[PDB]
């Protein structure tokens, strides 16, 4: 589910299902 | 940075897991 575009709320979700209880950071400017 | 990288291309696991904590 991870190979493909994902943009805004869609790359959020897979961060927190990939990161599972290490959490993670999103920083779209940077 | 990630946008540019997984939303504007396509993504990847080793991407982002780069961003896990």
């Amino acid at each position: 589910f991870v190979n493909q575009h994902l943009c805004g709320s869609h790359l959020v979700e897979a961060l927190y299902l990939v990161c599972g209880e290490r959490g993670f950071f999103y920083t779209p400017k940077a | 940075g990630i946008v540019e990288q997984c939303c504007a291309s396509v993504c990847s696991l080793y991407q982002l897991e780069n961003y896990c904590n």
